[PDB]
C-alpha cells in the first residue's frame, strides 16, 4: 500500500502506512527481505520528501544491516550528494561500482562528483 | 504457498538527471559571483 | 623496575599458556617469546562432564579437522566454551570465502554466500544476552573476553567499524595483556583524527579490570603493552606524537634483547628513509635470531633500493633453505626477481605468497608494481584496488592508482585517489607535486599554487626546485600574472648559483624567456645579459639567443 502511495506521487499517506507497517513489525521480521525493504522504502521516501536528515540515519542502519547491496550504496551517495559531503560520497559510489558491474546512473553520479572535486579547492 | 521478493523501487533516472542538472545549476552560478 | 619487572612475568606466564591452550596461536606466540626477552598457575571454571569435551575439542582442532568440532560442541552452556566452536565455525567459513574478482588474481586459472557469520553474530549476541553475568561490575572473567573479541572481528568483517571499536575496547577491558586482541584494533582506525580521540577515551574514559588483572596492572600508565600500544599506531601513522619518544626508551631498558622491539626500532629507519642506518640494525638481528623470519620482507624491501643484488641473493638463499612455504619467504624470493628485471615471474612468486595470509603486509602494492613494468595498466589498477580495501591506510595503495590513472587519459580519476593518499602521508615531497601536476588539467589555477607552494616548502633541497619553479611560471603565463613568472623564474637562475651553474635544459628555457621579455619590456642591455647565458643546450637554442643578442646590440 505504501509503494502504491508512493507511486502516485502522493508522498504522505505512504509514508503514515510504511511507517505503521514498520511499527507494527519492529520486534520481529529482523532479516529476510522485510525489515530492509521497509527501512529502504522509507528512506527513499524521506529522499523524495527532501528529509534528508533521518534519512541518513536509516540508510546507514540499513547498510550496517545488511553490506552487499549496491542499491543502498548508490542511494547513500545520492544523499550525500544533496549535500556537501563529497568526500564520504565518492567512497560509497566507488565501493557500489565495485559489488554490481554497470550501474549506468551511479557511473554519471560519481562522474559529477569528480567535476565537482574538481572545480572544489578544499585545503 | 510461497511469497516472492515485496516490490521496491530504487533511484530512477530521471531524477538522478534532475540532481544532476541541479548541481551543474550551482557549481555554474557561484564562480560568477567570485569572478 | 624492582617488582615491577617481577609482576610482569608472573601474569605474562598467565597470558602465554591459556592463550596458549584456548587456541589462539598468534597472542600466545607474542607473549612466550616474550618470556625469552624478559630478564604452574593453573585454572579455570569446569566440571568433569564438561572437561571431556574441551580435551575433545581441543585435540580434533589441532589435527586441523575443522567441522567436526562444531558438529560435536553443538549444546553447550559453558561461558567460554562455546567460543572455540563458533571460532572453529568462523574460519571454517572463512577458508571457503573468496571473494571472485580477488580470487581471479589470486590464482589465474580465470574462471550461504555470507549468512553463516550473520548466524554467528545472531548466536554470540543470544548467548551474551541470555548469560548469567554481564561485562558490567566486577564481574566478567578471562573466557568472556574471548567471546567479545570474537564478536568484535566478525563485526569488522560487515565493514561495521563504528561497533567494532567498542566491542574490541569492552574485551581489552575485562582482559588485557591480549596481543592479538590489539591487531585488529589497528585495522579499525583507517584516520589520523580518530587516534587521538582514541587517546583521549584510553586516558580518560576507559578503565580496567582490576579483579582479574595483578598489582600495577589496573592503572593504565604502569602498564606495559599500553607502551606497546603507542608504539605500534605511531608508527603505521606518524601523525602528532605524544610521549613517543619518553614511552619508547623505558619499553627500551626493559625488555632485553627482545627481537620484536628491534625489529619495529629499526623499521623506524626505513620509515624515515635512513637506509644506511637501517641495514645495520637488521643485521644485529639476524645474527641474534637467524630462524626469526617475520618482518623479513622490510630487510629485502630495503636492500632492494640500494640494489646490493649479491647480498640478496645470498639472503633469498639462506631464507629459503630453512623454510620454503611461508609468506615472508615467497615475498623476498619474489623481490629478488624484481632485481633480475624479470618483472614477469616475479607475479607468480607473489601470487603464491598472497596465498599464504590473503592479509599480509604492503605485498599487494608490490604485485601492482610489476604489472606496471609489463604495461598492462589494467591487473594492476584492480590489484590496487584490493590493497585499499584490506588496509585503507597504505599510502602506496591510494599512490598506486593514482600513478596509474596518470597514464591513463581521463585524469579525473587520479585527484580523488591522490588526495586520500595526501592526507595519509602529508610530508612526502613528490605526492603533493604529483597532485599539482594532475590538478593544473582541473583548470582551477588557484589551488595548485597552494599545493604548488607547498611541494616547494617540502622538497627540502633547493637543487630539485629548479624544474618545478619552472611549473610555476608556465602556469602563472594561464593567467594575467607574466610578472609573477618573471619574479619565480628569476629565482630558478639564482638557483643556478646555488647548484654551480648546472645550466640545465630547465634554465635554458628559462634564461631565453627572460631576455625575450626584457625585449618585450625595451631593457635590451639586461636581455643582452642573459643572451651569452646560454652557452650550452640544443642548437635551436644556441641559434635563438644569438639573435636576441644581435637584436639588443643594434637597439644600443
Amino acid at each position: 500500500m505504501g509503494v502504491m502511495y508512493f507511486k502516485k506521487n502522493e508522498f504522505v499517506k505512504a509514508k503514515k502506512y510504511l511507517k505503521k507497517a514498520l511499527e507494527v513489525v519492529k520486534d520481529l521480521d529482523p532479516s529476510s527481505r522485510t525489515t530492509i525493504s521497509i527501512q529502504l522504502n522509507l528512506g527513499h521516501t524521506y529522499r523524495k520528501l527532501n528529509e534528508n536528515e533521518i534519512a541518513i540515519k536509516c540508510f546507514r542502519c540499513v547498510l550496517e544491516k545488511n553490506d552487499k547491496n549496491s542499491e543502498i550504496h548508490c542511494s547513500l551517495g545520492y544523499l550525500y550528494l544533496k549535500t556537501k559531503k563529497l568526500q564520504k560520497a565518492i567512497d560509497h559510489l566507488h565501493k557500489s561500482l565495485y559489488l554490481k558491474p554497470n550501474n549506468s546512473s551511479a557511473t554519471a553520479l560519481l562522474k559529477n562528483a569528480l567535476e565537482l572535486n574538481v572545480t572544489l579547492s578544499l585545503d | 504457498m510461497i511469497r516472492r521478493a515485496p516490490t521496491t523501487l530504487q533511484l530512477s533516472h530521471d531524477d538522478v538527471t534532475s540532481l544532476i542538472d541541479d548541481l551543474n545549476e550551482q557549481k555554474l552560478k557561484q564562480q560568477l559571483n567570485i569572478e | 623496575q624492582d617488582k615491577i619487572i617481577h609482576d610482569i612475568r608472573i601474569q605474562l606466564r598467565k597470558a602465554a599458556t591459556e592463550l596458549s591452550r584456548w587456541k589462539l596461536y598468534g597472542s600466545s606466540k607474542w607473549a612466550a617469546e616474550a618470556l625469552a626477552g624478559l630478564a604452574p598457575q593453573n585454572g579455570f571454571g569446569l566440571s568433569e562432564t564438561e572437561y571431556d569435551l574441551y580435551l575433545l575439542g581441543s585435540t580434533l582442532f589441532d589435527a586441523k579437522e575443522f567441522d567436526r568440532c562444531v558438529f560435536f560442541l553443538k549444546d553447550v552452556t559453558n561461558p567460554y566454551l562455546k567460543f572455540l566452536k563458533l571460532y572453529s565455525k568462523f574460519l571454517s567459513w572463512d577458508k571457503k570465502s573468496q571473494e571472485s574478482m580477488e580470487n581471479i588474481l589470486t590464482t589465474g586459472k580465470f574462471t550461504e554466500s555470507q549468512s553463516n557469520i550473520s548466524s554467528i553474530l545472531k548466536e554470540i549476541n543470544t548467548f551474551l544476552e541470555s548469560y548469567e553475568i554481564k561485562i558490567d561490575d566486577d564481574e566478567a572473567d578471562l573466557g568472556l573476553a574471548l567471546l567479545y573479541y570474537l564478536r568484535g572481528v566478525i563485526l569488522k568483517q560487515e565493514k561495521n567499524i563504528s561497533k567494532a571499536m567498542s566491542s574490541f575496547l569492552k574485551s581489552l577491558s575485562c582482559y588485557s595483556f591480549n596481543w592479538s586482541c590489539w591487531l585488529e584494533l589497528m585495522d579499525c582506525l583507517q584516520k589520523v583524527d580518530d587516534a587521538l580521540l582514541l587517546n583521549n577515551y584510553l586516558y580518560q574514559n576507559f578503565q580496567f579490570k582490576f579483579s582479574e588483572n595483578l598489582g600495577s596492572q589496573r592503572t593504565i600508565e604502569f602498564n606495559i603493552m599500553i607502551k606497546f600500544f603507542k608504539l605500534k599506531v605511531f608508527e603505521e601513522l606518524n601523525g602528532q606524537l605524544e610521549d613517543y619518544f619518553e614511552d619508547l626508551e623505558f619499553l627500551l631498558q626493559v625488555f632485553p634483547n627482545f627481537t620484536f622491539l628491534k625489529a619495529y626500532n629499526a623499521t623506524i629507519s626505513y620509515n624515515n628513509l635512513d637506509y644506511v642506518t637501517a641495514e645495520s640494525r637488521f643485521d644485529d638481528i639476524v645474527k641474534q635470531d637467524p630462524y626469526r623470519l617475520n618482518d623479513l620482507e622490510t630487510y629485502s624491501n630495503i636492500l632492494y633500493v640500494m640494489q646490493k643484488n649479491s647480498k640478496l641473493a645470498y639472503l633469498a638463499q639462506f631464507v629459503s633453505q630453512i623454510d620454503r612455504f611461508r609468506p615472508e619467504t615467497c615475498c623476498i624470493i619474489a623481490n629478488y626477481y624484481s632485481a633480475r628485471q624479470e618483472h614477469e615471474k616475479s607475479i607468480m612468486y607473489f601470487r603464491r605468497a598472497l596465498t599464504l595470509d590473503k592479509k599480509t603486509t604492503n605485498a599487494w602494492t608490490l604485485m601492482g608494481h610489476e604489472f606496471v613494468e609489463l604495461s598492462n595498466s589494467h591487473a594492476a589498477i584492480e590489484c590496487y584496488r584490493r590493497a585499499v580495501d584490506i588496509c585503507p591506510r597504505d599510502f602506496k595503495a591510494w599512490f598506486g592508482l593514482g600513478q596509474a590513472y596518470a597514464l591513463l587519459d581521463m585524469h579525473l580519476y587520479s585527484l580523488y585517489y591522490f588526495q586520500k593518499a595526501c592526507t595519509l602521508k602529508p610530508w612526502d615531497r613528490r605526492i603533493w607535486q604529483v597532485l599539482g601536476e594532475c590538478y593544473s588539467k582541473t583548470g582551477n589555477k588557484v589551488e595548485a599554487i597552494k599545493c604548488y607552494k607547498r611541494s616547494i616548502k617540502a622538497s627540502q633541497t633547493v637543487d630539485q626546485n629548479t624544474s618545478i619553479y619552472y611549473r610555476l611560471a608556465q602556469l602563472y603565463e594561464e593567467l594575467e600574472d607574466l610578472q609573477e613568472c618573471k619574479k619565480f623564474m628569476m629565482k630558478c637562475v639564482d638557483v643556478e648559483e646555488l647548484l654551480e651553474g648546472i645550466v640545465t635544459d630547465e634554465t635554458v628555457k628559462a634564461r631565453l624567456w627572460l631576455a625575450i621579455f626584457e625585449i618585450k619590456a625595451g631593457n635590451y642591455q639586461l636581455a643582452y645579459d642573459y643572451a651569452m647565458g646560454v652557452s650550452s643546450g640544443t642548437s635551436q637554442e644556441i641559434e635563438e639567443a644569438r639573435m636576441l643578442a644581435r637584436e639588443c646590440r643594434r637597439h644600443m
